[PDB]
């Protein structure tokens, strides 16, 4: 009775794994090789269209890891590499006079540097962070010597984190989950169609996720298991968190020739009062956000329990502390002032930030970046959006900040996210029959 | 219009009527030549499948190979009216190689007929 | 439900034009074909003309292929018959109904299902 | 034969005759790729478009859709002889689009009223 | 069925009847996409070609050139069935594009036939 | 056997200082220089 | 055996064996290494 029918550009479609392009409207990310966006771009949503989405194996986050990657790489190699640093320093504190937290910290260090010419030398006196300068048995090396050579950033490049939009080529599509309650995981009833993603900040930090995008109404708790405590809770919040933090001292940089056309920049000296880097949340603020994110805890681990958010275990300083770029200098915030509190069933938070100028960024080791000096007062003004907890392995649970996989960061920013494979053949009975 | 896979959540026969839509969306240094690649490779296959069945130059296309009801003993009202192309999709995959390795002998048939029809003075 | 109401006129001179619009309701009107079939006041049913449900295909019984044009609005749910030279012979009560064809994907017809009232064309 | 665009200054019906010519020349290391494979694509996207309107095997491709003069008054003898196909093309250039997509329906309403046609026992 | 090129020490007539086996295998770091460019292009030349001479959807094509005889002055028992298609390939190859070019013309003549023909009310 | 072909009655606009075949010329001329350049002696231990 | 000539004496003759003829080879000597490390993340390898 029935005759099979061919249609060609049926909108069906498959899980698939693809390349994605970068799109955007100098900096570390290459926006001149990436290409310009659409001016207006279009969003079609499926009226019936319900999909299964899983941020947990969403290759997207894979490829953006990629691609961050190489941009970093691309940007250091047209720069000035610093072997010549690899030298014995003789360092003194800076200021011994200092009463502050910053007693012990910048360290005035004087080497025998290279110059221009190869057969001459000149001495140099720099200032550097405690944190960079490691003794040798005062003597002392930069901490990099034992692992690798750094790569100086080069001054002219901006760290700021320009947005990177993913767009699909043609023959593929990206689904847009536009579900308000969605936990990162299983049905949504609510799928869009782009053809590219909305643009990312490729911001960079750990235990706490800066700038991104905010939840439309809630604080929403995403986890691959929950369950298996040592997988990372990404928290989005429902509202910002202003964090205003500032690098106070008033660093005069200086700057030498190390060989033909190779600059190196120090900072020189130190102009007015050493005072500590450090960061400013408020208390009403941060306690409401809290407040907000053990209900949303409360519905995964069971009610008339208590909730304690304590500070982070020990590791690698990236990620035992609040990890971030603020105006191109690096930053490491203690972050205890915010997870120091039990929930049991103006007056702002001022949080201690470490410098630091040698990054052994992406937890790789072989490489290495002098990040360097900015002239002046560094302040910033950033929006907490989302938290990276980890939970201890009971009536109390306890949270902790977490992160070092930056892979995570991306996954927030990503969850709505999913890239399919469109199938524009398929077969049906009709009652058409071909005329023979 | 609805726009591209807008009528994804259509009934069959309601999204027939945006075949055009999602064809022109299947066209339009190494990563971006390789995605570029991929699409035209894809596109080519599909219509180098079409002409193997003689639908080369159609978006809709009749043929004479019949349905044989254990592919789907669905009617028309349920397949046309009651349900979307992905459901359609995912009830007919198993037999999608079935169906496309008959397309291929039929018209391999057909074409030797015509040339014998055209053959006779 | 279902209701066919044909309205036109009922007489006209031999050589003239005339037109029966039949309006539709109680079920989808672009949803059906449909036909309109001729009864003279002596004679059995005879099937005259036959419509998609689109509009874009039309047929006709070849004794007025080349006199009648066979029209519907689907915004208005009107199937309407336009009649070209009308001679003596095309005297009779027509009937607009639904059926006589389906678009392909739709179970097939083949029949008249639903019926009017009719009208009768005085030549 | 005048070679390839020899007939660029010759009148539209003149030019016609040499259809084939610019077609053949139309297909006949990052750099080398990428300009090839966009050749590829402005092909393919210029034979999907005629696949659309049904024009995938034909050159000269007559269809369906009247002429609604506000595109252009001229008549036949003032476009075909003392017109050139340059200024034919700047002439209809803001009426393309539209032209384009009434193209399109045309087509899909024939692919659908074939099949109601292949429907009739 | 002999797979892929199986055919290919079989004698012409039983050749012609697996042409979609090797039609799948036309189409189915830098080096890996310039060759899969390649592939493409090689493919679309051919089929192109086949556009020109009416022939885009057909494995098989029936042409209104006649044979002249010179070319080959094989009866049609001594091509099609006491020879192989490679035999024929290298009997022929001097005289292709000679083929080629008439295929042109004629598709030529046909396309403004038929469009002189549907301009007749 | 390069070929040029006369288009007997065809008049075209052309403005030589906008034209994006220097462009690539430059670019060219400036990616060859510096890939034969490359794979030479560097004399950093004449900087003396 | 296979040649481009056999007849040229300036060519190579390739001989396809057709059983294999085992080769036990070794280096007896127990050396043991050491490593030193020269640059900055990079490490030299010596026979100690
Ligand atoms: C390719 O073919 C060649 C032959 O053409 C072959 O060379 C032979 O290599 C072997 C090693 O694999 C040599 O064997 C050595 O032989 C002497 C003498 O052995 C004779 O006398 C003893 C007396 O007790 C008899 O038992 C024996 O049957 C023979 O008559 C031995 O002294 C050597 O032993 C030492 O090395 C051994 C290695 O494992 C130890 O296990 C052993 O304990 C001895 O070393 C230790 O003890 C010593 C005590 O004095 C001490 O001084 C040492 O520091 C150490 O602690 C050994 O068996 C043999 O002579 C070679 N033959 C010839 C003709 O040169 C290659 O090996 C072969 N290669 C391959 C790759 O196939
Ligand atoms: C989250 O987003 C916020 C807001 O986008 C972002 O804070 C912003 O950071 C940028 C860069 O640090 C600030 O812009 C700078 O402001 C100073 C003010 O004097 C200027 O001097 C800077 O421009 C000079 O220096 C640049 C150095 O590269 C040069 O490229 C440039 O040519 C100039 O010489 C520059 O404009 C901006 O003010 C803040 N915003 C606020 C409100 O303070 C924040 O960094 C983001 N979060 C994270 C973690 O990055
Ligand atoms: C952040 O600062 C606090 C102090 O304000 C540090 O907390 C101490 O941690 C040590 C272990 O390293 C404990 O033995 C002390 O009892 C803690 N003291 C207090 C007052 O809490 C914390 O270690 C700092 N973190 C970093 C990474 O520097
Ligand atoms: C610098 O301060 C630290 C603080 O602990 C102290 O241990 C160190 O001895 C000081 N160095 C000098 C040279 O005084
Ligand atoms: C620089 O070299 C001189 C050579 O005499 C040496 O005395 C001095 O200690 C060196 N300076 C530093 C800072 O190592
Ligand atoms: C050098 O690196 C090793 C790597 O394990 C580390 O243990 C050691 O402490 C480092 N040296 C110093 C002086 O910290
Ligand atoms: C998300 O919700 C789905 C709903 O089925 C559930 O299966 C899954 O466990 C939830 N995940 C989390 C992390 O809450
Ligand atoms: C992780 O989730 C799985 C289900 O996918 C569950 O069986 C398992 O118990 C979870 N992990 C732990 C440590 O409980
Ligand atoms: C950050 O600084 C801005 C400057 O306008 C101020 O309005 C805001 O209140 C500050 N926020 C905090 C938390 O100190
Ligand atoms: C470092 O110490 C030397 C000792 O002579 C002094 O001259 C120099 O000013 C110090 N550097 C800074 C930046 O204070
Ligand atoms: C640092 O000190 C210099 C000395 O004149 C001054 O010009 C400059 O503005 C100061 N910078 C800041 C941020 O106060
Ligand atoms: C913080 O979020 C608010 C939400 O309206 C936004 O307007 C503001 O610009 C954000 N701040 C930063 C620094 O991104
Ligand atoms: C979704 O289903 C509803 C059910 O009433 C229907 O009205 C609507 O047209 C469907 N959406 C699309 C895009 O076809
Ligand atoms: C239909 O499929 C069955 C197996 O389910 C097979 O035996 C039969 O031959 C098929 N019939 C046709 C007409 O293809
Ligand atoms: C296709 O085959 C798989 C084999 O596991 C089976 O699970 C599935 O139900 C089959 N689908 C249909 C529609 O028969
Ligand atoms: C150019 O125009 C002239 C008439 O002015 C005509 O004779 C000639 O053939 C034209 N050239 C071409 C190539 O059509
Ligand atoms: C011709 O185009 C105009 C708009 O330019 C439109 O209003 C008119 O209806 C068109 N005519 C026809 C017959 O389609
Ligand atoms: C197309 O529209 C623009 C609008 O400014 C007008 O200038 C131009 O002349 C138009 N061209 C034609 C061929 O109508
Ligand atoms: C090879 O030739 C023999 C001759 O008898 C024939 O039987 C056989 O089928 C041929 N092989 C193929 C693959 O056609
Ligand atoms: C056959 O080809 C010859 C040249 O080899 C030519 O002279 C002759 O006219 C051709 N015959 C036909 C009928 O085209
Ligand atoms: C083709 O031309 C060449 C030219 O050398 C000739 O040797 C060969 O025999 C010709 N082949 C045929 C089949 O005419
Ligand atoms: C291989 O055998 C062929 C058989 O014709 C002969 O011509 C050729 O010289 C031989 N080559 C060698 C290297 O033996
Ligand atoms: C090598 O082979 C050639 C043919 O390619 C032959 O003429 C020549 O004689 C051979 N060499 C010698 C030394 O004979
Ligand atoms: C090389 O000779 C020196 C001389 O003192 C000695 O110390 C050293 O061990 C020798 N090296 C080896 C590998 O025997």
């Amino acid at each position: 009775n029935l005759w099979v029918t061919v249609y060609y550009g049926v909108p069906v479609w498959k899980d698939a794994e693809t390349t994605l392009f970068c799109a955007s409207d100098h900096n570390v990310w290459a926006t001149h090789a990436c290409v310009p966006t659409d001016p207006n771009p279009q969003e079609i949503h499926l009226e019936n269209v319900t999909e299964e989405f899983n941020m947990w194996k969403n290759n997207m986050v894979e490829q953006m890891h990629e691609d961050i990657i190489s941009l970093w790489d691309q940007s250091l190699k047209p720069c000035v590499k610093l072997t010549p640093l690899c030298v014995t320093l003789q360092c003194t504190n800076y200021t011994e006079k200092l009463r502050s937290m910053m007693k012990g910290e910048l360290k005035n260090c004087s080497f025998n540097m290279t110059t221009e010419l190869r057969d001459k030398k000149q001495k140099v006196y720099s200032l550097f962070y405690r944190l960079d300068v490691v003794q040798i048995n005062k003597e002392y090396r930069l901490i990099n010597c034992n692992t690798s050579a750094i790569t100086q950033a080069c001054p002219k490049v901006s760290f700021e984190p320009i947005p990177i939009h993913y767009c699909a080529p043609a023959g593929f599509a990206i689904l847009k989950c536009k579900d308000k309650k969605f936990n990162g995981t299983g049905p949504c009833p609510s799928v869009s169609t782009v053809q590219c993603t909305h643009g990312i900040k490729p911001v960079v930090s750990t235990q706490l996720l800066l700038n991104g995008s905010l939840a439309e109404e809630e604080v929403i708790i995403r986890s691959e298991n929950i369950t298996n405590n040592a997988k990372n809770i990404l928290v989005q919040l429902n509202t910002p968190v202003q964090i205003n933090c500032t690098r106070p001292n008033n660093n005069t940089v200086k700057s030498i020739r190390i060989g033909p056309g190779q600059a190196f920049y120090y900072t020189g000296d130190i102009i007015g009062h050493i005072r500590q880097a450090h960061c400013n949340v408020s208390k009403a603020t941060w306690n409401e956000t809290l407040g907000k994110v053990v209900k949303q805890l409360r519905k995964h681990f069971g009610n008339n329990t208590i909730i304690r958010f304590a500070q982070s275990s020990g590791g690698d300083l990236e990620v035992t502390t609040h990890s971030f770029n603020c105006g191109g200098e690096f930053f490491y915030c203690n972050t205890s002032g915010l997870f120091n509190s039990t929930w049991i069933s103006n007056d702002s938070i001022t949080l201690p930030c470490r410098i630091k100028q040698i990054i052994n960024m992406w937890q790789r080791i072989g490489q290495a970046m002098y990040a360097p000096p900015i002239q002046g007062v560094i302040r910033c003004v950033s929006n907490i959006t989302g938290l990276i907890l980890t939970r201890d392995g009971s009536t109390t649970e306890t949270f902790r900040p977490g992160g070092g996989d930056m892979r995570d960061n991306w996954r927030s920013e990503l969850y709505k996210y999913k890239v399919v494979k469109i199938e524009p053949l398929g077969v049906a009975p009709t009652r058409c029959k071909r005329r023979v | 219009s609805l726009g591209f896979l807008g009528a994804a959540g259509s009934t069959m026969g309601a999204a027939s009527m945006t075949l055009t839509v999602q064809a022109r969306n299947l066209l339009s240094g190494i990563k971006q030549l390789q995605a570029r690649v991929l699409a035209v490779e894809h596109y080519l296959r599909d219509q180098q499948l079409l002409g193997i069945w003689g639908c080369s130059g159609k978006l809709i296309c009749c043929t004479n190979v019949p349905w044989n009801s254990s592919w789907s003993n669905r009617n028309l009202s349920e397949i046309w009216d009651n349900m979307t192309w992905l459901q359609w999709d995912k009830e007919i995959s198993n037999y999608t190689q079935i169906i496309y390795g008959l397309l291929e002998e039929s018209q391999n048939q057909q074409e030797k007929n015509e040339q014998d029809l055209l053959a006779l003075d | 439900e279902v209701q066919l109401v044909e309205t036109g006129g009922g007489l006209v001179q031999p050589g003239g034009s005339l037109k029966l619009s039949c309006r539709a309701s109680g079920y989808t009107f672009s949803s059906f074909a449909m036909s309109w079939v001729r009864q003279a006041p002596g004679k059995g049913l005879e099937w005259v003309s036959l419509i998609n449900d689109r509009g874009g295909l039309t047929f006709y019984v070849d004794s007025v292929k080349g006199r009648f044009t066979i029209s519907r609005d689907n915004s208005k749910n009107t199937l309407s018959l336009q009649m070209h030279s009308l001679r003596d012979g095309d005297t009779a009560v027509y009937y607009c109904a639904t059926g006589g064809m389906s678009s392909a994907l739709q179970s097939s017809k083949y029949y008249f299902d639903f019926w009017g009232q009719g009208a009768l064309v005085t030549v």
